[PDB]
C-alpha cells in the first residue's frame, strides 16, 4: 500500500535526483564547452 | 581469553621478523591491505550471519530479551526473522534477525569480491590504499557512526 | 546625569589611552627608535644573557 | 596577479553599468516595496496580519499540538479568526 | 580526456571564487542557510509554534528577529517541505517552522562542504591541512548545540533559535535549568576562547613593538615585502622584554604559533562535551556536600547558593512562556520572590 | 565527537603525507600566484 | 592602630618618594640610543 | 659614584632577571600586599556581612567553601565607598566581619597593575622597542578597573564589586544581566565580537602559519625543531599562506602585508575589550541595554510577546530573587 | 572604463546606505514595534 | 563537610600519575649522550 | 637474535615538562572540586 | 577583453538582487500601521 | 582533607612557577 | 627523538609488532570486561527484580 | 626473516601487494551500489524519524504488542 | 567492614611513590649513551 508519506518521499527522492542531475549535466556540459588549453 | 591474548602478544612481538610480512619480490615488509580487508570482511560477514541463522533464532543458542510494551514480563525468547517492512521498525526484534541474516550473506558476497577483485587503479591512488593510515582514517569514520547509532538507540 | 556621566567616563578614558600612545611614541622618536630597531646595532644583541 | 575577471572598480566606473543598473536596481528595490505593501508577503508566508493574531474576545494563542494534524490545527485556528 | 578529467579541469580552473569539487555541496548549501535565515527574519513568523513575533514584517528589529524552532509537538521530525507534516504546502511548512530544520541541515552541510573546500585548497595550493583541522572546532560547537542537545531533549524546540536575542535567551535558559556556568567543560571552553583573544592581542602589540626599520617612514607598513626572506621583527628582543617583564617567553616562533592554534580550538572542544553531557540533563548543577550542609544549618550561605536562589528564580519567571506547550499555569502566590521586590 | 576529531587528523595525514614536515621549501611562487596557471597548481596549464 | 597607621604611611611616602625623585634623576637619557634629549 | 647614583642605575639595570624600574619600585610591594592577604584571606578569612544586613557569608576554604565556591567577600554595604582600612577597624575581628581584606587588596591590586602598565612602557624605553605593548594591555586592565571600582563608584558601595572567586564572579554577572540588561547592550555585544573574533583569529593565524611552515625537519622530529632562536630567515612561506587563503575566500580578503595582519590582529580584540570595559563602566551610571519590553501590540492593543519579552521574563526571576533580604521598597534603585 | 570618478561612486552609495539605515530607526520609532 | 571519600585518591592519582609519566620521560631526554 | 630496526628514540624538553605539569595541576585544581562534590 | 557572465558574476547577483528587493521590502514596512 | 588538597596542588603551581622562571632552559641565539 | 605524542608511530611498518600491540589491546579489553563483570556480581542484589 | 608452516601456508594472501586493475575498473559499479544504500539509510532514517510511515509499521513500543 | 578511610591512599601512595623513583633511575639509566 502506497501510503501518502510514501509518495511523498517518492517525490523527495525524484526532486533531489532531478536537482542532482541538473547540476551535474550543466556542469559537464559547460566543463565541455570551455576547456583547458595545454 | 585475556591472558590467552598476553602470552600472544608477547610471542609476536619477540618473533615480529616474519617472513609471512616481506613483499616476495621486493623483501620489503608490506601488508596487500585490499586483500585484507575482502579476507575480514568474509569472516565478518560469516559470523554476523551465523549470529543471526542461530543464536538469535534459538535454532542453535539461546535467543535473545524480548519483553511485552510495558517492560512486565521480559525473558530470553527465540525470535525469528520478520522479511517485511516491519523488519525495519527500531521495535520489533525480529527485524534484529533478519538483519543480521540478510547482512551477514551480504559480507558474505562483498568480501568475496574484494578477496577477488583488485582495486581500479583510479581508486588505489585516490585513496592511498598503499598506507595503512588511510585505513585507520576509513575505520575511525565507521566506528564513530557506529557509537552515534548505538547512543541513539 | 546618566547622559553625562558616561559620555564623559568614555572620553575620559579613550583620552588616556591617547596619553600612553602619545607619550610613549614622543619618548621613542626622541629617543630615535620610534620607526623600528636598528638591525645592524639591535640594543639587545650587545646585552649580557639574563641566563 | 590577477584571474581574468574585469576589474571591479573599472566595471562600477563605466557608463554602461549605470546605464544597466540605474534601471535594474530602483526596479527590485519597487518590486519588494510592492511585495510588501501590496500584501503579498502575507499571504505567502502565513504571516499573521497585525488585526489577525488573535479573534476579537481570544487572549489564547494558537499553539500547534499534534504533529500529524498540525496543518488541519493551523487552518482551523485561521478558520477561527473568521 | 574522459569527462571526468574535464570537469575536474574546469572546477578547478583559477578564477576570483575558486570552486572545486567541494564547491558542488558547499555553494547551494551555505547559500540556501544564509538565504533562509534572512528569508525567515525579513517574513515569517513564530506565532504558531511559540506565540512569538519573530520577524521585520511583524515590525521586531535586527536584535529580536529570529529564525525559531519548531514547536514541541513536533518531536525531532526532519519536517521536509514533501513530509507528512507540511504535505508539501510552504506557507504551512513556513507556518510549522520547517525553516529551522532547513537552515539547521543546509548549515551542517555547508559546514562540511567548506571543510572539504579548506582540505581541497590546501591540497591543490601544496601547504599543510592544519587549517582544515582547526575548523574542526567550530563544526564540533555547532553538531554539539544545534543537533545533538535538541536530540537529547524533547524536541528542537529546546535548540537555539536562530536569532540575537533568541541566542540570549539561550544563554539564560541554560544558566537557569543547567547551571552552565558551573559546568568545568563551559570553564576550560572559557579559558579557550579569552585565552586565545590575549594571545591574538599579545601577539599582534608584540610583533607590531619588535619591528626592524626597515624604511625611513613613520608608517611602517610599507617596509615589508612579501617575497622578502628576512623576519620582519626582532624574536631577540621581544623574548627578552617578555622574559623580563613576564618571567616567561616564547623562545620558538613555530610553537607559538601551534600554541595559537592549539589553545581557542581545545576550549571550544571541551565545552561541545560539557554540551553533550546537557543535551541529557548531565549537569554541573549542585555540589553535595554544600547542600547537606545548607540543608542543616541555616546560617550557611556561599556564593553558590545565592546563584541556586538565582536560579530558581528564572525556572519559575521564565518557564510558564518561554514553554507554552507545558500549558504552565502558577498562581503569584507561588513564585519565589525576596522581601519587596 | 572526540573520534570525529580522529578521522579529521588521520585522514588529513593520510592525504598530506608527503608535506607532513613542512612545505617544498622550493615552491615555486607561479604556483601560488593568480592567473599564472589556468588550473590551480597543474603546471602543465600555464599561460 | 595607631603605630600600624603611622608605619604604613611612613612606608608609602618612602616608596612615593623613591618613585618620583627616580624618574627626576635624568630618566630620559636612559635609554640605548640617543642621550641628549635636554 | 654616589649611593643614589648606583641604586638608580640598578633599579633601570636591563641586567635584571626580572626588570624592577621605577613603575616597578611601587608594583612589587603592592602585588605582593595584595598576593599575601589574597592568599591568606581565601584560604583562612571568616564569613563576611557583604549585603550589610548582618548575614555573613563564607568566602574561605576552611569556613566549608571548595575552589569553585571559595571567594574574598566584598567589603560591607553599611561601608558603602567609605575608606576602611585596618587601622579604620577597632580589631581584626571587626575588620574582618566588615570585609576590609576586600579593600586592601583590590586597592594595592588596581594600583599594581596600572604600575606594571607602566613597566611596559619603560623596559620597552630600555630596551629600544616602539612602546605600545603597554596600550594593549589597557584592555584588560580597564576592565579589571572597571569592575572593582567604576562599577563601586556608580552604583554607591564596594559590596556591588566583583567577589573575588569563581562562583562569586558568576553572581556578579547573574545579577549585573537582571538590573541593566546587558546582553542587549552594544557595547557588550563588541565585546563578544572581540573575543570570538580573537580567538578566531587566533586559530586562523596559527594554522596558517603552521601550515605554511618550511620543511627542515624529518617526519621523526618535532617540526618545531626546524626554527633556531634568533635565525635571520622567516620560518614560514607567507606567499603560500597567502595564496592558500586568498582561493579559501578570494583574493582581496587576504593580508599579503604580515605587518598589516599582526596590526589586526592586535586591533581586533583590544578594541572590543575597550568597549566591553566601557560597557560595563557605563552601566556603573545605569545608563542600560535596549528596553523593548512590549514593542509590537496588535491592532486591538494585545501585546505580543518577542524574544525581548522572554528574556525580560528570565530577568525578572533574577532581579526578584537577588539578595532577597536586602530590599524593603518597591524599586531597586542601586 | 572611468568616466564616473571612483570617490563620486563611493560617496553617494554612501549616501544611499546612510539613508536607508536612517529610515530604517524612524520605523523603530513609527509604526509596528514602536510600543505605541 | 561531606565530602566524596573517594575524592582524595582521584585527585592524587589523577597528579601523580600523568605526573610521573612526564618525569620519567623528561629525566631519560636529559641522560641521553 | 636481530634487533628491530624501527626502534627510535623518544624525548621530552625541560619546557615541555614545565607545560605539562602546569597543564595537570590545573586541571586537578580544576576538577577537584567536583571530585570531590 | 573581458567576458562579461562568468561565475564571479552569478556570486555577486546571486547576493546583490535578493539584497534589493530585501531592502525595498524592509523599507515598506517602515510605514506599516496597526 | 580537602582544604589539604586544595592548598597543596596551589602550593605545587606556585613551585612550578619558582622552577620554570628561575630554572628554565636558557635561550640561546645560533 | 620522537615527541611523547608519537611513540606509537615505529608500529607504522612493523606489521609483527603492531599484531603484538593489538592483542595487548584486545587482552585488556577482555580483561576489563571480566573484571567488570567480577565486580559487578560482588556488588549486585538479585533479590528484587520489581 | 623468519619461516613458519603457518606462515608458509599464508603466503599466498599477502603475495599481491599494489597490485591494481587498469583505470576506473570496477568504479561505476560501485557507485550504483554507493547510491543504493544510501537511500536504503534514508528509508530507514525516515521510518525511525515517523517522516516515512507505512502501513503494518508501528514504531513504538506497542510493536511488542 | 569498617575499615580505616585512608588506607587506601596509604597503600597506593606506599606502593606508587617508591616504584615511580625506581621506574625513573631505571629509565634513565637505559637511555645513556
Ligand atoms: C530484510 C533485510 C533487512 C532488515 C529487515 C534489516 C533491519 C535493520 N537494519 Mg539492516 N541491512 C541489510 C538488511 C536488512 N536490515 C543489508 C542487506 C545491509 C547491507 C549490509 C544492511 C545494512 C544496515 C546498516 C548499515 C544499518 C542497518 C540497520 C538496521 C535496523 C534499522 C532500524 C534502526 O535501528 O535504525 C537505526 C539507524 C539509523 C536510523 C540510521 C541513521 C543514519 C545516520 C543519521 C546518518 C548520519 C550519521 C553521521 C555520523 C552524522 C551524525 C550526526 C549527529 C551526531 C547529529 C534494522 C534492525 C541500522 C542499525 O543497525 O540500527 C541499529 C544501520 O545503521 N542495516
Ligand atoms: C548539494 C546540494 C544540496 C544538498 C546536499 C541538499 C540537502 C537537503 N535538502 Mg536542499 N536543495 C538544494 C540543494 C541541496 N539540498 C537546492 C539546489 C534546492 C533548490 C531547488 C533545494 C531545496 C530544498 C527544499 C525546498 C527542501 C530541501 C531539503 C533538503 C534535505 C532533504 C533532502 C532529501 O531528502 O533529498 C532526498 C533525495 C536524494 C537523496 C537524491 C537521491 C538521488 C538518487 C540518484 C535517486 C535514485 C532513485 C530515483 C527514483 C532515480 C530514478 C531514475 C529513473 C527512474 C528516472 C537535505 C538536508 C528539505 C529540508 O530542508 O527539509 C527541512 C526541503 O524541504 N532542499
Ligand atoms: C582506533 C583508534 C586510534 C588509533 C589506533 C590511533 C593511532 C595513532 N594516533 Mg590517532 N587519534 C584517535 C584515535 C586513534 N589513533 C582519536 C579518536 C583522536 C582524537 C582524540 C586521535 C588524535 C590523534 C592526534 C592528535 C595524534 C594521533 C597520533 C596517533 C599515532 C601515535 C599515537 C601515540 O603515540 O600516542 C601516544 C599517547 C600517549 C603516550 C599518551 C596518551 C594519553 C591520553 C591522552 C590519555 C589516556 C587515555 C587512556 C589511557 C586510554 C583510554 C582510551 C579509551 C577511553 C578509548 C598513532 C598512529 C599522533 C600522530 O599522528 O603522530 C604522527 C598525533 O599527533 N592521534
Ligand atoms: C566535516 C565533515 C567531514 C570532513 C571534512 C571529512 C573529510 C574527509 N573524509 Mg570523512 N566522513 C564524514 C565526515 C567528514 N569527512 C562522515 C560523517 C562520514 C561517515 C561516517 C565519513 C566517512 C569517510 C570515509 C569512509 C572516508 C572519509 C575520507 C575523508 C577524506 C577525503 C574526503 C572525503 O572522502 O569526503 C567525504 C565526503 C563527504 C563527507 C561529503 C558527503 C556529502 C553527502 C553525500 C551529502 C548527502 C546529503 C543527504 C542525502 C541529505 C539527506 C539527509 C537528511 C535527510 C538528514 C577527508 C579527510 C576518506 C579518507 O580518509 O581517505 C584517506 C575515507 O576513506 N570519510
Ligand atoms: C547544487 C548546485 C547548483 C551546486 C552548484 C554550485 C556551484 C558550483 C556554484 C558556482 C559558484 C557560484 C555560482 C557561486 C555561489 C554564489 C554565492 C554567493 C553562494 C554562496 C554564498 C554564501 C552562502 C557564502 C558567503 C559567506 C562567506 C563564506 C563569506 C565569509 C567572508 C568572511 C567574513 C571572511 C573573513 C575575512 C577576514 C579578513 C578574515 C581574516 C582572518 C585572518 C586574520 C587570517 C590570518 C592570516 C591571513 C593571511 O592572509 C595570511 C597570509 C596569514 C599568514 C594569516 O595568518
Ligand atoms: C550585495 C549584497 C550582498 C551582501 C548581503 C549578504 C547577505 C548578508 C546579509 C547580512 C545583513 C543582516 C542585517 C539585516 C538587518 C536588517 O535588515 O535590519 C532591518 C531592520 C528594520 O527595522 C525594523 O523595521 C521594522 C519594520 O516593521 C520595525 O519598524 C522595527 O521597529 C525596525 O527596527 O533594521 C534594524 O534593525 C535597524 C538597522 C539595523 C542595521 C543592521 C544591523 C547590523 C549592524 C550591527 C552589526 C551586527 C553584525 C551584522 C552581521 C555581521
Ligand atoms: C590586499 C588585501 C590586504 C588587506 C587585507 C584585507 C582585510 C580584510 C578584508 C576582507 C573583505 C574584503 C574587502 C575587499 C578589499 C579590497 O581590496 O577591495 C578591492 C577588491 C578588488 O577590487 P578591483 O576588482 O577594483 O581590483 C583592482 C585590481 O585590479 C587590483 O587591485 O574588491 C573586491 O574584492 C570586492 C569585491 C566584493 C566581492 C564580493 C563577491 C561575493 C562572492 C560570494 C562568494 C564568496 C566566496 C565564498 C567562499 C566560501
Ligand atoms: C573609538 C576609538 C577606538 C579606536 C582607537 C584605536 C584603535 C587602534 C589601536 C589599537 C592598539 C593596539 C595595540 C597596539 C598595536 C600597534 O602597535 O600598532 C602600531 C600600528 C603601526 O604603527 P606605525 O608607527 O606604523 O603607525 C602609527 C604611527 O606611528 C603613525 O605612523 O599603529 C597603527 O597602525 C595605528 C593606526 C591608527 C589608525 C587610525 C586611527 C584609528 C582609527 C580606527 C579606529 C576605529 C575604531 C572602530
Ligand atoms: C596471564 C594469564 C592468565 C591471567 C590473566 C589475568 C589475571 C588477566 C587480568 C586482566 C585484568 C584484570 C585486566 C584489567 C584491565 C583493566 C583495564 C584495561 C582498565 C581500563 C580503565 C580505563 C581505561 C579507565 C578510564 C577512565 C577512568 C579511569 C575514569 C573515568 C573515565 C574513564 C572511563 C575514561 C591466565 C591464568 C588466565 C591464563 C594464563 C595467562
Ligand atoms: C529559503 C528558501 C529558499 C531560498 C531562499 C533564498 C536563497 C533567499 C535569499 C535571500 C537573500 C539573499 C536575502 C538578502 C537580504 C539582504 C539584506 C536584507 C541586507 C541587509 C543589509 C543591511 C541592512 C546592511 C547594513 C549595513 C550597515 C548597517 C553598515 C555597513 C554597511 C551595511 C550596508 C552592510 C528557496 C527559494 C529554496 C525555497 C525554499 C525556502
Ligand atoms: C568617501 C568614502 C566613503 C563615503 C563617505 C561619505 C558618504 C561621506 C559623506 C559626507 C558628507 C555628505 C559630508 C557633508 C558635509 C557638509 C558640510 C560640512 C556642511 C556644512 C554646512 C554648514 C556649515 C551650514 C551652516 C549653516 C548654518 C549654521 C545656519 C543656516 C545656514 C547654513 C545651513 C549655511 C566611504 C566610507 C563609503 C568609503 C571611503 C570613501
Ligand atoms: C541531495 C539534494 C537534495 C535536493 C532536494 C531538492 C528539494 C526540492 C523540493 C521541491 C519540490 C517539493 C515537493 C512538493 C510537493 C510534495 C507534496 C507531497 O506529496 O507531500
Ligand atoms: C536620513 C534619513 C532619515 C529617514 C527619514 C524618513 C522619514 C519618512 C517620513 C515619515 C513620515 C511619512
Ligand atoms: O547590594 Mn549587590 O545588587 Ca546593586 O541593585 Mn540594589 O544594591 Mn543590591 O540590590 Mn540589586
Ligand atoms: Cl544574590
Ligand atoms: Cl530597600
Amino acid at each position: 500500500t502506497i501510503t501518502p508519506s510514501l509518495k511523498g518521499f517518492f517525490i523527495g527522492l525524484l526532486s533531489g535526483a532531478v536537482v542532482l542531475g541538473l547540476t551535474f549535466a550543466v556542469l559537464i556540459a559547460i566543463s565541455q564547452i570551455d576547456k583547458v588549453q595545454r | 581469553l585475556s591472558g590467552l591474548l598476553f602470552l600472544a602478544a608477547c610471542w609476536h612481538w619477540v618473533y615480529w621478523d616474519l617472513e609471512l610480512f616481506r613483499d616476495p619480490r621486493t623483501g620489503e615488509p608490506a601488508l596487500d591491505l585490499p586483500k585484507m580487508f575482502g579476507i575480514h570482511l568474509f569472516l565478518a560477514g560469516l559470523l554476523c550471519f551465523g549470529f543471526g541463522a542461530f543464536h538469535l533464532t534459538g535454532l542453535f543458542g539461546p535467543g535473545m530479551w524480548v519483553s511485552d510494551p510495558y517492560g512486565l514480563t521480559g525473558s530470553v525468547q527465540p525470535v525469528a526473522p520478520e522479511w517485511g517492512p516491519d523488519g525495519f521498525n527500531p521495535y520489533n526484534p525480529g527485524g534484529v534477525v533478519a538483519h543480521h541474516i540478510a547482512a551477514g550473506i551480504v559480507g558474505i558476497i562483498a568480501g568475496l569480491f574484494h578477496i577477488l577483485v583488485r582495486p581500479p587503479q583510479r581508486l588505489y591512488k585516490a585513496l592511498r590504499m598503499g598506507n595503512i593510515e588511510t585505513v585507520l582514517s576509513s575505520s575511525i569514520a565507521a566506528v564513530f557512526f557506529a557509537a552515534f547509532v548505538v547512543a541513539g538507540t | 546625569r546618566s547622559w553625562l556621566a558616561t559620555s564623559h567616563f568614555v572620553l575620559a578614558f579613550f583620552f588616556l589611552v591617547g596619553h600612553l600612545w602619545h607619550a610613549g611614541r614622543a619618548r621613542a622618536a626622541a629617543a630615535g627608535f620610534e620607526k623600528g630597531i636598528d638591525r645592524e646595532s639591535e640594543p639587545v644583541l650587545s646585552m649580557p644573557s639574563l641566563d | 596577479g590577477t584571474t581574468g575577471e574585469r576589474p571591479f572598480s573599472d566595471i562600477i566606473t563605466s557608463v554602461r553599468y549605470w546605464v544597466i543598473h540605474s534601471i535594474t536596481i530602483p526596479a527590485l528595490f519597487i518590486a519588494g516595496w510592492l511585495f510588501v505593501s501590496t500584501g503579498l508577503a502575507y499571504d505567502v508566508f502565513g504571516t499573521p496580519r497585525p488585526d489577525s493574531y488573535y479573534a476579537q474576545e481570544q487572549r489564547s494563542i494558537p499553539l500547534v499540538t499534534d504533529r500529524f494534524e498540525a496543518k488541519q490545527q493551523v487552518e482551523t485556528f485561521l478558520e477561527q479568526l473568521k | 580526456r574522459g569527462w571526468f578529467d574535464i570537469l575536474d579541469d574546469w572546477l578547478k580552473r583559477d578564477r576570483f571564487v575558486f570552486v572545486g569539487w567541494s564547491g558542488i555541496l558547499l555553494f547551494p548549501c551555505a547559500y540556501l542557510a544564509l538565504g533562509g535565515w534572512l528569508t525567515g527574519t525579513t517574513f515569517v513568523t513564530s506565532w504558531y509554534t511559540h506565540g512569538l513575533a519573530s520577524s521585520y514584517l511583524e515590525g521586531c528589529n535586527f536584535l529580536t528577529v529570529a529564525v525559531s524552532t519548531p514547536a514541541n509537538s513536533m518531536g525531532h521530525s526532519l519536517l521536509l517541505l514533501w513530509g507528512p507534516e507540511a504535505q508539501g504546502d510552504f506557507t504551512r511548512w513556513c507556518q510549522l517552522g520547517g525553516l529551522w530544520t532547513f537552515i539547521a541541515l543546509h548549515g551542517a552541510f555547508g559546514l562540511i562542504g567548506f571543510m572539504l573546500r579548506q582540505f581541497e585548497i590546501a591540497r591543490l595550493v601544496g601547504v599543510r591541512p592544519y587549517n582544515a583541522i582547526a575548523f574542526s572546532a567550530p563544526i564540533a560547537v555547532f553538531v554539539s548545540v544545534f543537533l545533538i542537545y535538541p536530540l537529547g531533549q524533547s524536541s528542537w524546540f529546546f535548540a537555539p533559535s536562530f536569532g540575537v536575542a533568541a541566542i540570549f535567551r539561550f544563554l539564560l535558559f541554560f544558566q537557569g535549568f543547567h547551571n552552565w556556568t558551573l559546568n568545568p567543560f563551559h570553564m576550560m571552553g572559557v579559558a579557550g576562547v579569552l585565552g586565545g583573544a590575549l594571545l591574538c592581542a599579545i601577539h599582534g602589540a608584540t610583533v607590531e613593538n619588535t619591528l626592524f626599520q626597515d624604511g625611513e617612514g613613520a608608517s611602517t607598513f610599507r617596509a615589508f615585502n612579501p617575497t622578502q626572506a628576512e623576519e620582519t621583527y626582532s624574536m631577540v628582543t621581544a623574548n627578552r622584554f617578555w622574559s623580563q617583564i613576564f618571567g616567561i617567553a616564547f623562545s620558538n616562533k613555530r610553537w607559538l604559533h601551534f600554541f595559537m592554534l592549539f589553545v581557542p580550538v581545545t576550549g571550544l572542544w571541551m565545552s561541545a562535551i560539557g554540551v553533550v553531557g546537557l543535551a541529557l540533563n548531565l549537569r554541573s548543577y549542585d555540589f553535595i556536600s554544600q547542600e547537606i550542609r545548607a540543608a542543616e544549618d541555616p546560617e550557611f550561605e556561599t556564593f553558590y547558593t545565592k546563584n541556586l536562589l538565582l536560579n530558581e528564580g528564572i525556572r519559575a519567571w521564565m518557564a510558564p512562556q518561554d514553554q507554552p506547550h507545558e500549558n504552565f499555569v502558577f498562581p503569584e502566590e507561588v513564585l519565589p520572590r525576596g522581601n519587596a521586590l | 565527537l572526540l573520534f570525529f576529531f580522529g578521522h579529521i587528523w588521520h585522514g588529513a595525514r593520510t592525504l598530506f603525507r608527503d608535506v607532513f614536515s613542512g612545505i617544498d621549501p622550493e615552491l615555486s611562487p607561479e604556483q601560488v600566484e593568480w592567473g599564472f596557471y589556468q588550473k590551480v597548481g597543474d603546471v602543465t596549464t600555464r599561460r | 592602630m595607631e603605630t600600624l597607621k603611622i608605619t604604613v604611611y611612613i612606608v608609602v611616602t618612602f616608596f612615593v618618594l623613591l618613585f618620583v625623585f627616580g624618574f627626576l634623576s635624568g630618566d630620559p637619557a636612559r635609554n640605548p640610543k640617543r642621550k641628549d634629549l635636554e | 659614584a654616589n649611593l643614589w647614583e648606583r641604586f638608580c642605575n640598578w633599579v633601570t639595570s636591563t641586567d635584571n632577571r626580572l626588570y624592577v624600574g621605577w613603575f616597578g619600585v611601587i608594583m612589587i610591594p603592592t602585588l605582593l600586599a595584595a598576593t599575601i592577604c589574597f592568599v591568606i584571606a581565601f584560604i583562612a578569612a571568616p564569613p563576611v556581612d557583604i549585603d550589610g544586613i548582618r548575614e555573613p557569608v563564607s568566602g574561605s576554604l576552611l569556613y566549608g567553601n571548595n575552589i569553585i565556591t571559595g571567594a574574598v567577600v566584598p567589603s560591607s554595604n553599611a561601608i558603602g565607598l567609605h575608606f576602611y582600612p585596618i587601622w579604620e577597624a577597632a580589631s581584626l575581628d571587626e575588620w574582618l566581619y566588615n570585609g576590609g581584606p576586600y579593600q586592601l587588596i583590590i586597592f594595592h591590586f588596581l594600583l599594581g597593575a596600572s604600575c606594571y602598565m607602566g613597566r611596559q612602557w619603560e623596559l620597552s624605553y630600555r630596551l629600544g622597542m616602539r612602546p605600545w605593548i603597554c596600550v594593549a594591555y589597557s584592555a584588560p586592565l580597564a576592565s579589571a578597573f572597571a569592575v572593582f571600582l567604576i562599577y563601586p563608584i556608580g552604583q554607591g558601595s564596594f559590596s556591588d564589586g566583583m567577589p573575588l572567586g569563581i562562583s562569586g564572579t558568576f553572581n556578579f554577572m547573574i545579577v549585573f544581566q537582571a538590573e541593566h540588561n546587558i546582553l542587549m547592550h552594544p557595547f557588550h555585544q563588541l565585546g563578544v565580537a572581540g573575543v570570538f573574533g580573537g580567538a578566531l583569529f587566533c586559530a586562523m593565524h596559527g594554522s596558517l602559519v603552521t601550515s605554511s611552515l618550511i620543511r627542515e625537519t624529518t617526519e621523526t622530529e618535532s617540526a618545531n625543531y626546524g626554527y633556531k632562536f634568533g635565525q635571520e630567515e622567516e620560518t614560514y612561506n607567507i606567499v603560500a599562506a597567502h595564496g592558500y587563503f586568498g582561493r579559501l575566500i578570494f583574493q582581496y580578503a587576504s593580508f599579503n602585508n604580515s605587518r598589516s595582519l599582526h596590526f589586526f590582529l592586535a586591533a581586533w580584540p583590544v578594541v572590543g575589550v575597550w568597549f566591553t570595559a566601557l560597557g560595563i563602566s557605563t552601566m556603573a551610571f545605569n545608563l542600560n541595554g535596549f528596553n523593548f519590553n512590549h514593542s509590537v501590540i496588535d491592532a486591538k492593543g494585545n501585546v505580543i510577546n518577542t524574544w525581548a519579552d522572554i528574556i525580560n521574563r528570565a530577568n525578572l526571576g533574577m532581579e526578584v530573587m537577588h539578595e532577597r533580604n536586602a530590599h524593603n521598597f518597591p524599586l531597586d534603585l542601586a | 572604463g572611468g568616466r564616473i570618478p571612483l570617490w563620486i561612486v563611493a560617496t553617494v552609495a554612501g549616501m544611499g546606505v546612510i539613508v536607508i539605515v536612517g529610515l530604517f530607526f524612524y520605523g523603530a520609532y513609527a509604526g509596528l514595534g514602536s510600543s505605541l | 563537610m561531606e565530602v566524596n571519600q573517594l575524592g582524595l585518591i582521584a585527585t592524587a592519582l589523577f597528579v601523580l600519575v600523568p605526573s610521573v609519566f612526564l618525569i620519567i620521560l623528561y629525566v631519560q631526554t636529559e641522560s641521553q649522550q | 637474535m636481530e634487533p628491530n630496526p624501527n626502534r627510535q628514540p623518544v624525548e621530552l624538553n625541560r619546557t615541555s615538562l614545565y607545560l605539562g605539569l602546569l597543564l595537570i595541576l590545573v586541571l586537578a585544581l580544576l576538577f577537584s572540586s567536583y571530585f570531590f562534590n | 577583453s573581458y567576458p562579461i557572465f562568468t561565475v564571479r558574476w552569478v556570486a555577486v547577483h546571486t547576493l546583490a538582487v535578493p539584497t534589493i528587493f530585501f531592502l525595498g521590502a524592509i523599507a515598506a514596512m517602515q510605514f506599516i500601521q496597526r | 582533607m580537602e582544604t589539604i588538597t586544595y592548598v597543596f596542588i596551589f602550593a605545587c603551581i606556585i613551585a612550578l612557577f619558582f622552577f620554570a622562571i628561575f630554572f628554565r632552559e636558557p635561550p640561546r641565539i645560533t | 627523538g620522537l615527541p611523547w605524542y608519537r611513540v606509537h608511530t615505529v608500529l607504522i611498518n612493523d606489521p609483527g609488532r603492531l599484531i603484538a600491540a593489538h592483542l595487548m589491546h584486545t587482552a585488556l579489553v577482555a580483561g576489563w570486561a571480566g573484571s567488570m563483570a567480577l565486580y559487578e556480581l560482588a556488588t549486585f542484589d538479585p533479590s528484587d527484580p520489581v | 626473516a623468519r619461516r613458519t608452516w603457518l606462515g608458509d601456508i599464508l603466503r599466498p594472501l599477502n603475495s599481491e601487494y599494489g597490485k591494481v586493475a587498469p583505470g576506473w575498473g570496477t568504479t561505476p559499479l560501485m557507485a550504483v551500489f554507493m547510491g543504493l544504500f544510501l537511500v536504503c539509510l534514508l528509508i530507514i532514517l525516515e521510518i525511525y524519524n515517523s517522516t516515512l510511515i507505512l502501513d503494518g509499521v508501528n514504531v513504538s513500543w506497542k510493536a511488542l504488542g
